[PDB]
């Protein structure tokens, strides 16, 4: 017979990905690399989209030179969050 | 041949009515009744346009131009529109017919059409729907219909994130049903307490702060632990950072057993009060991780103006209680009602340098838009502008988008939408 | 209303039995009730559910019917919908088929003469799902025809729901042509607010149709959208969508590792997905021997589906062509048997591949 | 609960060197990647120097040699770093450059290492001298 007993509880959570990102899928190097082209010849930053797809700036730029879609989801790519 | 005089007289009447109804000064009247009057006058003008002129195109465009002339004067109108929409949708008892509701929504949509800057409009939607998190008290399907009709003419991103709001709520209730089914299938004693977990998303829902770490009582802690263990199973790759700002709970107290309604922090305060009497404020604050700024609202809500229920009072009766006000537990049966609730605190708790950063952002955007001039078709300019900056989250491509959208007002960057090929090239 | 809540909670506080004493208290509450208050509705719900534990079916049907006549305009439609769903879940866990359909058609007629556009549609679609669960086709034709007549745009959600229902119907009996027609009809719609499970089925059907037809570009987009929608909703239809996405990415001249996408990274060590993981580790970074070993080591999982089987001949061919192209770059004149040795195939097939590549 | 940047960085570096003790490259690479994510806000330069050292070490241990040699050569010029471990880093850079795959990058780094006068004092100089002229 506890003094107060809990009967209901409407908890609120906030799910987030355990790994935000570990690889730029144009160069197979992690996002904090120089995107291989900058590694050989030496600035280099990451870029994001609406689909939350982090890539190297130079990799996504050279992809967008001839293409206009995100490499992973194959939909229209536009810049968001630098 | 002689309708010019009537047109001029009605335009002057519209001008005087608009300058009377803008009321940038002399405020003080009730905002909700003011907005109701705005709705009434707009509907009166709509009725005049329809019934007498027989929806003539000339009169329609002239009244549209009139509305654009006298409508831009006010600034904090979208907040008023969102307030009116929330008020109408909250209480559907008066006018449950969907036709009147959808005509009101059509009026709101056409009024929003003549206006721009929907970002503040939707952040106000976020503010009103944050403080949907409580009991629904809505129609749901009407919200779905209005958001669908808005998305038909608005597009993506914001419409998709509101669709994410609805999808998140629905998937949360289905996951709750699945967890209840799992509890029924595999009986757990600690599952005797009812759990109504309503997990949300982080990429779409608004964020308040990092939230405190208020201690959980043993039994709710174990219940949330078993829920966490279940949720880490099934689909993996995510964790649950339980918050404490929002929440609804009930508690059985004292003598007839009365059911009280508390909101998270009050529950933990009472649980700490339970195991031992004669508890002072510093003792409570020492081991509950109670907040600092938002603590003010709850501290002056548990006393100092309570209703006739009078569930709990403090012996240091004063307007301010700094450090050493000793609290005491008392029966205080008073009211005979068995569902005494302290929800009234929600009806009164809502009341009551970026300069250099914004200057730097504006200057950076302006120098980027004039200086770059590089060969772009539609997106490589967005790449090179963020390339030029050394630090990120400073670009914020949304500002580039709005700059290039508003940059079409004259010759420069006024290129053909149908073929977005020539963009002054490298000049 | 003061004594209303007190009496309702006094009747509730029994909580150990129901010897008609709580029922009489609820009847008195209804007698003192005013004009269609939610307290009366919840009292009726409580007494109905507590008397489910005490059988007495005829009174169940009678007071359920009176509750449905009460819900015409007494409380916000969300509360009534939630109560209906909860009572249906409560009565479905104990089977009780006969009273189940009795309740179903009583609800159908009650919503027919009550509000129809927003409440009868959802109940009718729930009945359609329940009747699909029983695969008692033929009469479902009548059900879908009456639903189609009722809905028939500014009704995107309803049209998407009925499209999903009829797509499930027509894929139940292998009606590929009608499935393609329905997929096109749903594609004509450009504005809707789908359920997290409804869109997934139609996206899967469209991806399957694209894969079977011959185009291997839109199939990946459709399957990826289906998997993204399936990640939040459901679980049975998760692994197969990932497998089909992997196959689609296989057939379209490779391009970006599908498992490198963050939305599907954790689904790598699942035994049902380890075959696909090894297949993508072999196809990328071209390797004939690893691909052959992975194919041979798992005949059970790979060479048993009616869709992977038809597309392993298109596969095992692009990899060899890529190997030939990579090896032929530095040389200028070579022996055919030298190609035969590394390509691991006879000389005649080497000549066939070479003539196809040259042509 | 978040403690501080310094504590997380030092624990990451400790676990990374412990991994390198028992040649575990993948976990060390993952932890150095999270350190890469969290290092842009760090304030202590000694932690940055140790981070560069362990980054070069993990890059060398991952069988990738050209970039490891470049990182070692860059680290060999640090003023705060004492001369003894500067010479150690230069020796590691020479060992990494010699043991690599022939290419333009190898020749460029070879010439750069030959230009430095400190490498003359290094023990394994004859191999460098023979490598420079393409013997
Ligand atoms: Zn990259
Ligand atoms: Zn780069
Ligand atoms: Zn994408």
């Amino acid at each position: 017979k506890k003094r107060f007993e809990v009967k209901k509880w409407n908890a609120v959570a906030l799910w987030a990905w355990d790994i935000v990102v570990d690889n730029c899928a144009i160069c197979r190097n992690h996002i904090m690399d120089l995107c291989i082209e900058c590694q050989a010849n030496q600035e280099c930053t990451v870029a994001w989209g609406v689909c939350n797809h982090a890539f190297h700036f130079h990799c996504i730029s050279r992809w967008l030179k001839t293409r206009q879609v995100c490499p992973l989801d194959n939909r229209e790519w536009e810049f968001q969050k630098y | 041949n002689g309708l010019k005089t009537m047109c001029e007289c009605m335009s002057s009447y519209l001008r005087e009515q608009g300058k009377a109804l803008v009321s940038e000064e002399g405020e003080g009247k009730n905002p909700v009744d003011y907005i109701q009057g705005l709705l009434d006058l707009k509907s009166r003008f709509d009725r005049f346009l329809l019934e007498s002129f027989n929806n003539d195109r000339l009169f329609k465009q002239t009244i549209a131009g009139d509305f654009e002339y006298f409508l831009n004067l006010n600034s904090r109108s979208p907040e008023y529109l969102s307030l009116f929409i929330d008020d109408k949708l909250k209480k559907g008892v008066k006018g449950l017919t969907e036709q009147e509701v959808e005509t009101i929504l059509d009026k709101a949509m056409v009024l929003f059409r003549f206006m721009q800057e929907k970002d503040v409009f939707e952040r106000y939607y976020k503010q009103h729907l944050a403080r949907l998190l409580t009991n629904k008290s809505v129609s749901d399907d009407s919200e779905k219909n209005m958001i669908s009709k808005l998305k038909t003419e608005c597009g993506c991103q914001f419409t998709s994130k509101l669709e994410g709001m609805f999808r998140d709520m629905s998937i949360s209730n289905t996951t709750m049903d699945e967890f209840r089914q799992h509890l029924q299938a595999t009986g757990v004693s600690l599952g005797g307490v009812d759990l109504t977990v309503r997990v949300l998303t982080t990429g779409y829902w608004p964020t308040q702060s990092a939230t405190p770490k208020c201690n959980i009582p043993p039994a709710p802690r174990h219940a949330f632990e078993i829920f966490r263990r279940f949720y880490l199973a099934k689909h993996s790759g995510r964790q649950l950072t339980l918050q404490h700002h929002m929440g609804s709970a009930d508690l059985n107290a004292t003598t007839r057993k009365h059911i009280l309604q508390v909101s998270t922090f009050q529950m933990t305060i009472l649980m700490l009060f339970n195991n031992r009497e004669k508890y002072t404020f510093e003792e409570i604050q020492q081991e509950t991780d109670i907040p600092e700024r938002e603590l003010v609202r709850a501290l002056q809500s548990l006393a100092c103006g309570k209703p006739t229920q009078r569930v709990l009072t403090k012996e240091p009766k004063s307007k301010e209680i700094e450090n050493g006000h000793i609290f005491t537990v008392n029966d205080q049966f008073t009211s005979k009602l068995h569902r005494v609730k302290i929800q009234t605190v929600a009806a009164k708790q809502g009341e009551s340098k970026v300069d250099d950063d914004r200057k730097h952002e504006i200057e950076a955007a302006i120098v980027r838009i004039m200086k770059s001039r590089k060969k772009m078709q539609h997106n490589v300019l967005v790449a090179e502008v963020t390339q030029q900056l050394k630090a990120r989250f400073l670009p914020s491509p949304v500002v580039i988008k709005k700059r290039i959208e508003g940059l079409i007002e004259r010759e420069y960057l006024a290129r053909t939408p149908e073929d977005r090929k020539v963009y002054t090239y490298v000049a | 209303n003061v004594d209303l809540e007190n009496q309702y909670y006094n009747s509730k506080a029994l909580k150990e039995d129901d010897p008609k004493a709580a029922l009489s208290s609820f009847q008195k509450v209804l007698e003192l009730e005013g004009e269609k208050g939610e307290w009366g509705f919840k009292a009726l719900k409580q007494m109905i559910k507590i008397n489910f534990k005490l059988t007495n079916f005829p009174e169940m049907m009678n007071r359920y019917k009176q509750l449905l006549t009460y819900i015409r305009s007494a409380v916000t439609r969300n509360y009534s919908e939630k109560s209906i769903n909860s009572i249906l879940d409560y009565i479905s866990t104990s089977k009780q088929m006969d009273l189940l359909q009795e309740f179903y058609e009583t609800t159908l007629e009650a919503l027919k003469d009550a509000k129809n556009d927003r409440l009868w549609f959802k109940t009718n679609t729930k009945l359609g799902k329940l009747y699909l669960e029983r695969e008692e086709y033929g009469k479902l034709q009548k059900i879908l025809r009456q639903l189609h007549q009722s809905c028939q745009l500014k009704k995107g959600t309803q049209l998407l729901e009925i499209y999903a229902l009829e797509i499930q119907m027509y894929t139940a009996q292998k009606n590929n042509k009608k499935l393609k027609a329905l997929y096109e009809q749903s594609l004509h719609i450009k504005s809707a607010i789908p359920h997290p499970l409804i869109m997934g089925v139609i996206r899967e059907c469209g991806g399957k149709m694209h894969l079977r037809e011959g185009e291997f570009e839109k199939a990946h987009t459709d399957f990826f959208e289906a998997f993204k929608n399936y990640d939040e909703s459901g679980s049975p239809r998760r692994t197969t969508c990932l497998k089909y996405l992997v196959l689609a990415n296989m057939l379209m001249k490779s391009g970006i590792n599908p498992f490198d996408s963050q939305e599907a990274k954790p689904y790598k060590n699942d035994p049902e997905i380890l075959a696909m993981t090894n297949l993508v580790s072999a196809y990328q970074n071209n390797d004939i021997t690893e691909f052959e070993k992975i194919l041979k080591t798992n005949h059970s999982n790979i060479m048993d589906d009616p869709f992977i089987r038809e597309h392993i001949e298109e596969l095992l061919r692009n990899i060899r062509t890529q190997v030939l192209i990579k090896l032929i770059k530095p040389y200028t004149r070579i022996h055919i048997p030298f190609i035969s040795k590394e390509l691991n195939i006879d000389v005649a097939d080497v000549e066939s591949l070479l003539v196809q590549c040259i042509l | 609960k978040q403690y501080n940047v310094d504590y997380k960085l030092e624990t990451y570096l400790k676990i990374a060197r412990l991994y390198l003790e028992d040649d575990d490259p993948v976990q060390a690479e993952a932890y150095i990647n999270r350190a890469s994510l969290l290092q842009n806000e760090s304030t202590n330069e000694q932690l940055q120097i140790h981070y560069k050292v362990c980054y070069a070490r993990v890059l060398d241990y991952r069988r990738k040699f050209i970039e490891a040699a470049q990182r070692y050569n860059e680290l060999s010029y640090k003023t705060i770093v004492h001369e003894s471990e500067r010479l150690e880093a230069l020796k590691h850079a020479l060992h990494c450059t010699i043991l690599a795959s022939a290419g333009q990058q190898r020749s460029r780094m070879l010439a750069t290492l030959f230009k430095d006068e400190r490498c003359q004092q290094l023990a394994a100089y004859g191999i460098l001298e023979k490598m420079y002229l393409d013997r």
